[PDB]
């Protein structure tokens, strides 16, 4: 498949929703 | 980051699901 990111938050998005939210917790956040 | 490197039309959804941390 493919798909059209913008580069720039959708990119990032993605690697966190992807699977960047789970390894991407901290402790305390602000 | 593989973000600047996938910057493009595509930017490799495997290897930011491969990512993970």
């Amino acid at each position: 498949f493919v798909n059209q990111h913008l580069c720039g938050s959708h990119l990032v998005e993605a690697l966190y929703l992807v699977c960047g939210e789970r390894g991407f917790f901290y402790p305390t956040k602000t | 980051g593989i973000v600047e490197q996938c910057c493009t039309s595509i930017c490799s959804l495997y290897q930011l699901e491969n990512y993970c941390n």
